[PDB]
């Protein structure tokens, strides 16, 4: 948990981000509901096997599932850019960002041009250890 | 301050053949003299595992001086010294240092792997699940290292027939970040580096490697 | 065939099935109505005896009544090295009919057949004789297609000729034309040739039996040169509301590097239909295709213009008859003036604008000062016309802009400054960004023609100064820095300030140009008009004459004479003869608000009797040509009506 | 079991025998001193020149013209064999051969693809460079389904796998991860020329193609440089599409996909492995040199001795002989501007800019500069465009440029990704191809305001700074410069000061150290000698100019001499002063106004 | 499946079954053969196919 100060220098859209998701299976139609989503910029891979069984009937297909968009619980979701207060940047020196993500009330909270002090938990995106250069081992960070 | 400085010349002075091994081979080289200051410290100082875990060595005044202009696939994989003008310096990111990864189809932590500058670290099965299946980084489990990508371009004045200053990427880690700034004029020892995940295999053209400086040591010229 | 290599055409395209079909249940090609047989029998005919009944000229080989023009060609294939024969596609629609409508029904499987039979012809005699390659045959001067929008799908893969400029000409691509093969085990190698536009890599070598082992090798294999050129088509049929087109033509190996952009070209080829893939990295094609012309053989003669660079460097460009006509002509007393009378016909006594664009087509001296430090000497002749409106300045330039090779049209504030030197495009064809040419380079050796100069704004009038002094156009943008060539004449035309020529004002005070702009023109002609009714009369009588009711070649063919071997050089006395006459000039300009003299009008004058000395074929200047380029300096801008102090009156 | 290339391998062994028994005049076995030299690292490359092969044996400098790309393995191998029984060398050392002085230069456009795989000199100039980068010239692979190793595959200027895993019950293509640490390298750099100006062909622009330097060339050919390319036109796979389809290249067993797997689409290309043949021509040079050398002895810093070194004996005792000349001062003038009657002043201004001062840098940080700005202001017609000419055609490292044909970024510098990683290259000016020499703009005044702020830039702090498309960059911009500027109204009115006739910028005319009026007086005996020197120029072209020197002497000398760095002289400290004071009087109140102040 | 091209989205791994009624079955029959009694050796097994 950080405290960082910083002028909101951009505020992305308000979005809809699920906390809870459901799917169904494309064959026998049954539902895998309230599958709770990670907060944050974390996403979700859904199950590649259907949980129902029925051995004298036959399988359902390998990748089944598909979200019902309807039976899904959204919540508010802006992203944020944070730059260093002017007046803590060294002399001769670029300042640095901040990339930040608000959540459901911390939305609309602040607007380009606030000088703010946030609190935060420090994080990396996990999105899935993919999208392959020079920095390795490097994700990106978030408040 | 976890990082020991050692002189080059004095080194070579008391024990020429580590000195003279020191910049054909350094990856290993360091690896050991990193490992050997932990045993003095930790010999000098028994309360300061809880501190840092891991001493840097920073070998300095190497004789080994090559401008960036001549840098060649001669020298690859060893330990150089070279000096610059730093043109561009991103922030301090934080990168894996011993990644902690979670299964996520039984949520078993996997034990914590060492991140090589080289490539991802990618898991294999899940200990208890033995899934293939995807992971995620555990992010609190994780350690993570300061990581700063600087760009270093020969100073105008070396650059004299009229041609154009030829630049590097240098990478510091952990205790070199944010000791350099766009402006400064730096000496930079290090390994000149060619295989991480840049070749050009997409067949964009001639099969050659992006190539970089791991930066062992940072010596600015000017008053502090 | 005397062994000598049959080298593939790929200008006629991949080679098709060629089924053989019999017409009874005699031996056509399947789709066609060609036998092989026939139409190689029709053509040897052909080859063998045809004479042109009505062509005597500008052969200075064709005896033009031996019984084959065409096996004068073969002997002249004997003497030379290159392995090529042109057949004028009227000549074969005179001879046999059926034949022409084959050829440029089926060229691709027609023009193999004439080929066979030329070799065979050729190799009949000659047999010892060593070509390179055999001969290839290039069928030219089809009927043309006046406009090539008119072109439907049942035109598809048939010959066609067609005229225009280039407009760009591509870098050289490789094409492949055999596959050279190692492999990887046994460094065993093999070669496999394009059919039907694709390589069967050999997947199992012959000698160690290893499955995939051979591997393509690129730098061993055996390519051919092609090239994509732009041509701005120029139909003869003009329907209401029609846009200019521009045509797409690949060159194929030896007319690759023939034409250069601003050339103006007769093309005969196949009309190409090609597929369009939806993106470049997959094999999805559009149903509607993309057309481009499979060019065959480049005609750079016309009738109506003058003689190329390419075509007067020719050294066979003239019979000795011609030739001797031609200095036959330089020693009448007045060829100057017929010679000048022979221009723009249709317009009513410019006597001295004509003579003035006489010596223009002419031209000065080029010069090697390349070892005297100096630079580039311009040779070119530049004019400006000035005068009040309808005095048939756009009709001057609209003539010789259509009779130059190399020529271009500009007009008032439909032009730029890079719309003139050169820009960047994206070429639609590769997705690349290529450089484009504007109207200053595409008429890099022959006469720009701007009118309205005077309406037309400083920022692309800078451009011309760098053009019209020192021959280049250096450009310093982005990426990109050269120095194009611009060794243009410029023919300029303008209106004085007021659009009408007013008394009251000086000669400087009228025409309104920079004065360091108008020091780069050598001849300014002032087109004022009298308020004379006698000039009135005789205008009306000729305007209206015009509405009921010396020869071309000939100026053509002693333009190109001049051109190619008249090198004039300055003599003695001609050259104290230019000294009193700078001297002379510089005096009577330095007057009120007359055109002054600067050294650069000593070059004018230096350029106008090389030319006028060109004229006479005299390649010696001579008192009398620097007598002429100083009547003709004074004559323009009326000096003789022109006081020290104020403007001019009447003639 | 093997095929061997007979003529390659004959050429091999013929090729040693040349290396190890041609002798010079001698009398000694030259490359066998010249090889000596190659035992040192970073030198790798030995340079054989074509003249002594051709003179040994005439049937194999035939044979290695004509199949210069197949054979040049096998003479890098001689090589290789000739260096190492001599000599006690790293095994694993690569040794490259670089012929030089090809007797036939071929144009440009005469790179056709007859000429691919054959030796062959062009001459171009160079566009721009890139980095030095190691390009892996064989790699060494893994199998991933089996785990063989398939060892030294040949990279044929792109990336090539192997075609098939070396286990015949595996039959992998596609799947293999390259042993970066067992593969081996050379030092590549890209470089981009184009044809010169003299071999343009009418309403054309310069063509450019991409050559290739390889280990020891590498560095050799720096932007603005028109060089001398000797090697090999050679075809490089491209990706060109969305045009036709045309030129595929398939399997030729024949197969056929099942119900379910139709050999159609996607599938059936993947599995038929038809892929487009798509080249695009590349020089590969293995020898780079100037078109036009400064010097016949040599060719990494610059001192007046190395000079000294790098020139013949002949050469030298010119320059000497020059140097020591009494009126040399009037002797460079004439010789230097042989075609322009009058204007002595200007001629002595350009020489003395043409040599400069002395650039010093201050205790504190401040660059004192040593370079001589000089702008030329007169009337229409007074050879101001003809001075620029003459120095840019006479100097090397100069560069022509006229008032609106110019961008800022074609002025100063531009940046471009470098597409063969992640490095950026800076596309060189006009400001920078004059580092150290001049840059003749013309049409001064004229040249947009946007534009003479870079100009001003670099004119006063000698430098241009680059941030743009993902680069800082700090670059040097030494020139000096020569202008030339119309006045307001295009003449000279002598009744107004230098400010009040020009329209340049105040701190543009602070940076020039002199302007040169050139008043066209209306004077009768001036118009005849005008008259008699154009004239007589155009009478006798080659002949009236009789300068004293050469100008390639010139050149030597000029070169030679910008490597001294003058003192001042406590009494030439003094008089300075004096004259200062002077100078600093002809400005008071009473004597007439000046044109510009002191 | 073979037919992806009637819509961008994608059917499954394995997406095929039999289809009972539209296969074109013949008759089947499995023979036992045994050595001709006359042919084989003195003390032997039979042989069978
Ligand atoms: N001396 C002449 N001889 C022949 N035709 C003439 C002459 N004077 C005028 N004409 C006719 O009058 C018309 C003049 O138009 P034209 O465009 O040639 O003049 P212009 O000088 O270009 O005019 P502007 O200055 O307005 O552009 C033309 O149709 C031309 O045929
Ligand atoms: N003093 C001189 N000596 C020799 N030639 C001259 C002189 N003054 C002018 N000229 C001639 O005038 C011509 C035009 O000069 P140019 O360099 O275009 O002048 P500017 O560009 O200053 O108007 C040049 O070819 C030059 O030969
Ligand atoms: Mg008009
Ligand atoms: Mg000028
Ligand atoms: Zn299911
Ligand atoms: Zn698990
Ligand atoms: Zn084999
Ligand atoms: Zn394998």
């Amino acid at each position: 948990l950080v405290k960082i100060p910083g002028i909101i220098i951009a505020a992305s859209a308000v979005r809809a981000k699920a906390t809870r998701i459901s799917i169904q299976c494309r064959s026998c139609r049954n539902t895998l509901t309230n599958i709770a989503m990670r907060p944050g910029l974390e996403g979700y891979a859904l199950p590649r096997k259907c949980n129902t069984d029925q051995a004298g009937r036959p399988k359902c297909p390998l990748d089944p599932y598909f979200i019902m968009p309807d039976k899904c619980k959204c919540v508010d979701f802006q992203t944020l850019k944070l730059q260093e207060l002017p007046d803590a940047v060294p002399h001769g020196e670029m300042p640095r960002h901040m990339q930040l993500y608000c959540d459901r009330y911390l939305c609309d909270k602040v607007v380009p041009g606030n000088r703010v002090t946030i609190m935060g938990i420090y994080s990396i995106k996990k999105f899935g250890l993919t999208t392959s250069r020079v920095g390795v081992g490097i994700r990106s960070s978030y408040i | 301050r976890e990082s020991l400085v050692v002189n080059y010349e004095d080194l070579a002075a008391r024990e020429h053949v580590l000195a003279y091994f020191l910049p054909e081979a350094p990856a290993e080289l360091l690896q050991i003299f990193d490992e050997a200051a932990l045993e003095v410290v930790l010999a000098m100082y028994p309360k300061y595992d809880r501190i840092t875990n891991h001493i840097h060595v920073r070998i300095s005044h190497l004789p080994l001086v090559e401008e960036l202009r001549s840098l060649r696939q001669l020298h690859l994989n060893q330990l150089i010294r070279t000096s610059g003008v730093v043109t561009s310096c991103t922030g301090v990111l934080p990168q894996l240092s011993m990644v902690k990864y979670n299964c996520n189809k039984c949520n078993f932590v996997l034990g914590p792997f060492c991140q090589s500058q080289n490539q991802e670290v990618k898991p294999g099965s899940c200990p208890e699940c033995q899934s293939a299946g995807p992971f995620e980084v555990n992010m609190e489990e994780t350690i993570y290292q300061n990581y700063q990508r600087i760009r270093i371009q020969e100073s105008p004045g070396k650059v004299a027939a009229g041609r154009l200053p030829r630049s590097k990427d240098a990478i510091l880690l952990a205790d070199l970040v944010d000791s350099c700034k766009p402006g400064d004029e730096i000496e930079l020892t290090g390994i000149y580096h060619n295989n991480y995940d840049g070749s050009l295999n997409t067949a964009n053209g001639f099969p050659v490697f992006a190539t970089v400086i791991l930066a062992n040591h940072v010596a600015k010229k000017d008053n502090k | 065939v005397r062994g000598t290599p049959v080298r593939q055409r790929p200008d006629l395209g991949s080679a098709q099935k060629g089924l053989q079909v019999d017409l009874q249940s005699k031996l056509v090609i399947w789709g066609t109505d060609v036998n092989v047989a026939a139409c190689k029998e029709n053509f040897q005919r052909f080859l063998q005896r045809f004479i042109d009944p009505l062509a005597k000229e500008e052969e200075n080989v064709g005896i033009d009544i031996t019984e084959p023009l065409y096996m004068q060609r073969l002997g002249e294939i004997n003497v030379i090295g290159e392995p090529f024969l042109n057949v004028n596609c009227e000549h074969i629609k005179s001879f046999d009919k059926n034949l022409y409508r084959q050829l440029i029904s089926y060229p691709q499987e027609v023009i193999p057949t004439f080929d066979m039979a030329v070799n065979e012809i050729f190799f009949d005699r000659y047999p010892d004789s060593i070509l390179e390659h055999q001969i290839q045959v290039r069928p030219f001067n089809a009927l043309k297609t006046k406009n090539m929008r008119n072109l439907n799908p049942e035109d598809i893969d048939q010959l066609i000729t067609i005229s225009g400029m280039v407009i760009r000409t591509s870098q050289l691509i490789p094409e492949m034309q055999e596959a050279f093969f190692q492999c990887q085990v046994c460094a065993h190698t093999t070669r496999v040739e394009m059919d039907r536009g694709r390589i069967a890599e050999p997947s199992v070598c012959g000698r160690c039996h290893t499955t995939h082992s051979m591997a393509l090798i690129h730098n061993r294999s055996l390519f051919s040169d092609k090239q994509m050129i732009k041509l701005q088509e120029s139909p003869e049929d003009m329907p209401a509301g029609q846009t200019p087109h521009t045509v797409i033509l690949f060159a194929h190996n030896d007319l690759v590097d023939k034409v250069q952009p601003g050339d103006r070209v007769n093309v005969t080829g196949i009309y190409r239909a090609v597929p369009i893939r939806v993106n470049p990295r997959v094999s999805n094609v559009k149903s509607v295709y993309k057309t481009h012309i499979d060019v065959i053989h480049y005609r750079k003669t016309d009738a109506k213009r003058l003689h190329g660079l390419d075509e007067e460097a020719e050294q066979k460009l003239f019979s000795e008859k011609r030739v001797e006509l031609l200095k036959e002509l330089s020693r009448k007393p007045d060829i100057y003036e017929r010679l000048a009378s022979a221009l723009a016909p249709s317009i009513y006594e410019h006597e001295d604008i004509k003579k003035g664009i006489l010596l223009q087509l002419f031209g000065g001296t080029r010069k090697d000062f390349s070892h005297t430090g100096r630079g580039k000497f311009r040779a070119e002749i530049n004019i400006l016309l000035c005068g009040d409106p309808g005095t048939s300045k756009s009709q001057l330039l609209q003539y010789v802009y259509n009779l130059v090779p190399r020529g271009q049209y500009t007009s008032g504030k439909g032009s730029s400054a890079v719309g003139l030197t050169a820009y960047v495009m994206k070429d639609p064809e590769t997705r690349q960004l290529v450089l484009q040419t504007g109207a200053l380079v595409l008429s890099d050796n022959g006469i720009c023609c701007i009118d309205e100069f005077d309406k037309m704004n400083e920022s692309t009038r800078s451009v011309l100064h760098e053009v019209m002094e020192q021959q280049t156009l250096s450009i310093a943008k982005a990426g990109i820095i050269c120095q194009l060539n611009a060794r243009t004449s410029v023919l300029a035309a303008a209106n004085p300030i007021e659009s009408q020529w007013n008394p009251k004002k000086t000669t400087i005070e009228n025409i309104q140009l920079p004065h360091t702009l108008l020091s780069r023109f050598d001849l300014i002609f002032l087109l004022l008009d009298p308020q004379d009714e006698a000039y009135d009369r005789r205008l009306a009588h000729h305007l209206v004459a015009l509405y009921y009711q010396l020869d071309m070649a000939v100026l053509k063919d002693y333009i190109a004479y001049a051109h190619s071997t008249i090198m004039p050089r300055l003599s003695e006395e001609a050259s104290q003869a230019l000294i009193e006459a700078y001297v002379d000039m510089r005096k009577i300009g330095s007057s009120r608000g007359m055109v002054s003299a600067y050294p650069r009008q000593l070059e004018s004058l230096i350029r106008l009797a090389e030319a006028h000395a060109k004229v006479r074929l005299s390649n010696k200047v001579e008192a009398i040509d620097v007598e002429e380029a100083k009547r003709l300096h004074r004559e323009a801008l009326k000096q003789s009506a022109t006081d020290p102090r104020t403007g001019i009156v009447d003639i | 079991l093997e095929v061997r290339d007979e003529v390659a391998e004959k050429c091999q062994k013929l090729f040693l025998d040349f290396l190890e028994e041609f002798q010079s005049s001698d009398g000694e076995i030259k490359y066998l001193q010249l090889a000596e030299e190659l035992i040192r690292p970073e030198r790798n490359t030995l340079v054989v020149s074509f003249v002594d092969l051709e003179q040994f044996n005439q049937q194999l400098s035939t044979t290695i013209q004509e199949e210069f790309y197949r054979v040049y393995p096998y003479l890098c191998r001689a090589l290789k064999t000739f260096v190492k029984d001599r000599k006690e060398i790293p095994l694993a050392k690569d040794f490259y051969v670089a012929f030089q002085d090809l007797p036939t230069r071929h144009k440009i456009r005469e790179l056709t693809s007859s000429r691919i795989g054959l030796l062959t000199r062009i001459s171009g100039q160079v566009v721009r460079t890139h980095p030095v980068h190691p390009e892996l010239v064989s790699g060494t692979f893994l199998c991933l389904d089996c785990q063989t190793v398939i060892r030294d595959v040949e990279q044929q200027f792109k990336y090539t796998q192997p075609n098939i895993c070396r286990n015949p019950v595996c039959a992998n293509r596609r799947r293999f991860l390259l042993d970066t640490n067992k593969s081996r390298f050379v030092d590549f750099q890209k470089v981009r020329i184009q044809e010169t100006q003299a071999e343009l062909p009418r309403g054309s622009i310069p063509r450019s193609l991409e050559v290739i330097l390889r280990a020891e060339a590498v560095e050799s050919a720096q932007a603005g440089d028109k060089c001398d390319f000797t090697g090999t036109l050679i075809v490089v796979p491209d990706v060109s599409k969305l045009s036709t389809p045309g030129a595929r290249a398939e399997t030729n067993s024949r197969v056929s996909g099942v119900d379910g797997y139709e050999t159609e689409g996607i599938r059936g290309l993947r599995a038929l492995g038809v892929r487009d043949l798509s080249y695009r021509l590349v020089f590969l040079a293995c020898c780079v040199a100037p078109t036009n050398p400064r010097f016949g002895g040599k060719e990494e810093e610059q001192t007046a001795e190395s000079i000294k070194n790098q020139m013949t004996v002949k050469e030298w005792e010119k320059v000497f002989e020059m140097s020591q000349d009494k009126n040399l001062y009037h002797n460079l003038c004439t010789s230097l501007f042989p075609t322009i009657h009058g204007n002595d002043e200007v001629k002595r201004g350009v020489l003395l800019m043409l040599f400069g001062g002395v650039p010093k840098t201050t205790g504190e940080g401040t660059s004192l500069r040593g370079d001589i700005n000089v702008c030329i202001v007169g009337d229409p017609s007074t050879a101001k465009s003809q001075f620029l000419k003459h120095v840019e055609e006479f100097s090397p490292r100069a560069v022509y440029t006229s008032g609106k044909a110019s961008s800022a970024a074609g002025l100063t510098a531009a940046v471009v990704r470098d597409e063969e990683s992640h490095e950026f290259v800076i596309e060189a000016g006009a400001l920078m191809l004059a580092d150290n020499g001049v840059c003749c703009i013309d049409e001064f005044d004229k040249m947009d305001v946007r534009d003479q702020v870079a100009i001003h830039e670099a004119m006063e702090q000698q430098t241009i700074s680059i941030t743009k498309a993902g680069v800082k960059a700090t670059l040097n911009a030494r020139t000096s410069i020569l202008a030339a500027a119309n006045p307001i109204s295009g003449h000279y009115d002598r009744s107004k000061s230098l400010k009040q006739n020009i329209n340049l910028s105040a701190p543009i005319m602070s940076r020039f150290d002199l302007f040169f009026i050139l008043v066209d007086e209306c004077n009768e005996v001036t118009d005849y000698a005008i008259a008699r020197r154009i004239v007589d120029l155009h009478s006798r072209i080659e002949e009236s100019i009789d300068r004293v020197y050469s100008l390639d002497d010139i050149r030597r000398y000029l070169l030679f001499a910008r490597q001294f760095k003058p003192k001042i002289s406590k009494e030439s400290e003094d008089f300075i002063v004096e004259q200062y004071k002077h100078l600093r009087q002809r400005d008071g109140s009473g004597v007439t106004k000046s044109s510009w102040r002191i």
